[PDB]
């Protein structure tokens, strides 16, 4: 019964609005935005790079998102980045996988 | 009439979904058990790992009745019932054997012979024993078991209640009265059902790509198959060997080789036995 | 005499890109005689050794091996076997070597745990280890860097993986990382990298610090605008 | 040909909470008039020796024979001596065991880790490790208890003690233990004991619980303004 206008997936904002129907009388009626907005809490502020400190700041302009790095990670797509590893002299940067169940082989 | 009375709704608490893991859980994995020694290669299932004991977690010292004791277990059988049938309604599967499953387990619990080694296990234990009063041990177990097997009555017409809030017009299935199989033997038979399933659906992928097609896809279906027979032969020999070694105390289990007792009963799909010979 | 016939590691198939072996035959006579070639699971051979030194910190014989063998045909699994030609020995000495076969591959989970309140009272040394769980078999590789570039060697100590101590088949390995305590304040971003062959895409990475590992407060600015939205 | 003689670790008598002094014979076959005896440099051949062992294709006959002493008195460096009197050889076999000399006594630091919070995401099991460091000599035991009683050996597992790069003269050692998430949700102390000589009382106990690593304050700043 409720419109999801806006779902952003990083800001992880949840954009919709609902009307509670009134009884029999002139109307009313309550209209509301039902937004419920989560937040990481312990993500970085680069998310692709995980040698960022920790994020306190966060800024959700709620008409920006409606239409910036973001914030919490997608289980569709992949934030991965590359680390260098050593075996002895030679260095080789190999790409890595920040998150399961989003770049598993399928 | 095969079904259950009219049951008055009781509060419950939430319980953590059991898709909510990535995972999914770990059959492999386990974490506590009584001893490794005597009872040694039997697996944990993911079901036992998340039984959600919140609702006994709360007043397990609060309790001085057996009649909220009973009450207390309906309320958490309400939440398994309601965790279950919700976490397999995405997977499209018959729910009837977790929730005869939990029941069993919660039961064992009761008793206080389930195969785990939980200080929450021994903590309801205590405060059962000091409900029906403190005696020697063995006189204390058997008491126990007679307290369980007196009031399973309404734990399991709970149980059917989260079961007919959603199956509705259709009747309700029969006790089965399996409560006299150990924890182990049920653990075997839920891993074997479980493998049973995926060596279905293995098998099945194997055959409709390399039978019919070497292609690269159909190499990395064998290779697949390959990982995961790998990795379920410990578990078999485990399992194997913990039946080999309680086999002859009772006579269900008289049949000599594991695989057909998971056979011959129930719970399982007569397709593979992973045999070493 | 001491003989020790080395697998390569995951590590050394992977970043490698070539399976060397080595049998190294140490402490021991020098004679100058060593003709080794790495025998298949037939009678030919692939390569011979190289590199070999006729001397040794306490005044005795350092021998190695190297190969290149086919990354598939240690997938198959062939026995391979290092036989001695060096004249100390009467008899050759064959060591059989290959990767087993039937191991399961469970994919191992990397998992950072912050140095304890009381360590960081001292003000003198921090330490964090790098916990794996659930990895099969025990070759695993772990490295730790420092905000991307690596570390020495010397800096971090690796424990020899070992079964672990419910789980039937699977491995932990341990690690730690000891770097002085005013570092791990300023809030240095520390990470850890586990190398094996059962994980999605070979290298898993997580990171730590101080805002991170059970970090005292949460500092956190909760800003919104707009909320009339369009 | 050589009766090994093991000297008890500190593991062992903190374990058994007494001493044994053994004496295994290996590479010998089972032969009659068996003469083993544990002596000091003046003499005190005053115990006996019990269980002998039997026969071995591998010819590693024990004939073993514990020593119950003073607990001080192995501490002191008697520097006791075994001398085995056999069959094949009429001359005494003598082997010695003694404690080390010279071995500095630094005690150790051990720190408690509680589980990490991803550990406690995926709801599994918790990973509690116990970091054991500082210990200049070798002979580390490390037990868990709970509510005094002690847990299984089977949950934890100690490993063997490692050269600390840092610190030439001392070694680490890691103690993990993998017990139920739920059982860690509910909140129970969890305490790893430390068993070493160069500790003041050779006990040192650390204690970790659901609420020993927890955030102390939260700094929420909730701002909402319909101005951009
Ligand atoms: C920090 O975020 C920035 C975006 O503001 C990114 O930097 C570049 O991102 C692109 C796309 O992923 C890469 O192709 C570039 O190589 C990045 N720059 C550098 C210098 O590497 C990136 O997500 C973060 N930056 C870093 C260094 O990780
Ligand atoms: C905490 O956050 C506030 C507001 O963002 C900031 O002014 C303050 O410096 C922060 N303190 C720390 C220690 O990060
Ligand atoms: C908490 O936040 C306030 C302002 O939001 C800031 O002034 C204060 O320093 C913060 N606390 C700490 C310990 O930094």
């Amino acid at each position: 019964e409720r419109i999801v206008l806006v779902d952003n997936k990083c800001k992880c904002a949840r954009i919709t609005s609902r009307i509670i129907r009134s009884s029999e009388d002139p109307n009313e009626d309550i209209v509301e935005r039902n937004i419920r907005i989560i937040v990481p809490l312990n993500n970085r502020e680069n998310i692709s790079d995980p040698t960022s400190p920790l994020r306190t700041r966060f800024v959700y302009h709620l008409s920006d998102l409606c239409k910036e790095t973001c914030y919490t990670y997608d289980r569709n797509k992949c934030y991965t980045a590359v680390v260098p590893l050593v075996y002895g002299g030679e260095t080789k940067m190999v790409e890595t996988a920040l998150t399961p169940d989003a770049c598993y082989p399928d | 009439p095969d079904e259950n009375f009219c049951k008055g709704i009781k509060n419950v608490l939430s319980c953590p979904p059991k898709n909510s893991t990535g995972r999914n859980g770990d059959w492999i994995s386990v974490a506590v058990k009584e001893s490794s020694t005597t009872n040694k290669g039997v697996l944990v299932p993911p079901r036992r790992k998340k039984l959600c004991l919140r609702n006994i977690n709360q007043v397990w010292h609060r309790i001085k009745d057996e009649k909220n004791f009973k009450e207390e277990f309906v309320k958490v059988a309400l939440g398994e019932s309601n965790a279950l049938m919700k976490h397999y309604k995405e997977k499209n599967l018959n729910a009837l054997t977790a929730i005869k499953y939990g029941f069993s387990d919660m039961g064992d619990i009761i008793k206080g012979t389930d195969l785990i080694d939980y200080q929450i296990t021994k903590n309801i234990n205590r405060a059962l024993d000091k409900i029906l009063g403190n005696e020697t041990s063995n006189d204390k177990i058997k008491k126990r078991v007679d307290w369980w097997e007196a009031n399973k009555s309404a734990f399991w017409d709970a149980f059917m209640c989260g079961y007919k809030v959603h199956i509705g017009n259709k009747p309700c299935p029969e006790h089965d009265n399996m409560d006299r199989i150990p924890q182990y033997l049920r653990w075997f038979r839920e891993w074997g059902t479980y493998v049973c399933s995926e060596y279905k659906n293995k098998f099945e992928n194997v055959i409709e790509l390399c039978n019919v097609r070497k292609e690269d896809k159909c190499k990395g279906a064998l290779k697949h198959y390959e990982e995961w027979v790998n990795r379920r032969r410990p578990e078999w020999k485990g399992q194997c060997d913990k039946f080999e070694k309680e086999k002859s105390k009772y006579e269900d289990t008289k049949s000599r080789t594991a695989e057909i007792y998971l056979k011959e009963i129930c719970s399982e799909c007569d397709c593979k036995y992973k045999d070493l010979d | 005499i001491r003989v020790f016939a080395i697998p390569p590691s995951f590590a050394s198939i992977f970043l490698t890109k070539s399976t060397k072996l080595t049998c190294l035959v140490t402490d021991l006579t020098t004679y100058d005689s060593v003709t080794i070639s790495w025998t298949r699971q037939n009678g030919e051979a692939v390569k011979t050794h190289t590199n070999i030194s006729e001397s040794h910190p306490n005044a005795t014989f350092s021998a190695v091996g190297e190969a290149s063998i086919c990354e598939d045909d240690w997938n198959s699994g062939e026995r391979f076997t290092c036989t001695v030609t060096h004249t100390d020995l009467p008899s050759p000495l064959k060591q059989t070597i290959s990767r087993p076969k039937g191991v399961a591959l469970h994919r191992p989970d990397v998992y950072l745990l912050p140095p304890a309140r009381e360590q960081l009272n001292l003000r003198e040394s921090a330490t964090i280890t790098c916990l794996v769980t659930g990895f099969s078999p025990a070759d695993v590789f772990v490295q730790w860097m420092q905000r991307g570039q690596p570390l020495s060697p010397e800096k971090y100590v690796t424990s020899a993986p070992m079964p672990e101590p419910q789980a039937p088949g699977r491995y932990f390995a341990h690690s730690i990382l000891t770097v002085s305590e005013e570092e791990w304040n300023t809030g240095e971003t520390y990470t850890c990298v586990v190398a094996h062959e059962a994980l999605p895409n070979r290298v898993t990475e997580r990171t730590v610090d101080k805002s991170t590992g059970k970090p005292t407060l949460y500092n956190v600015s909760l800003v919104m605008s707009d909320t009339a939205g369009t």
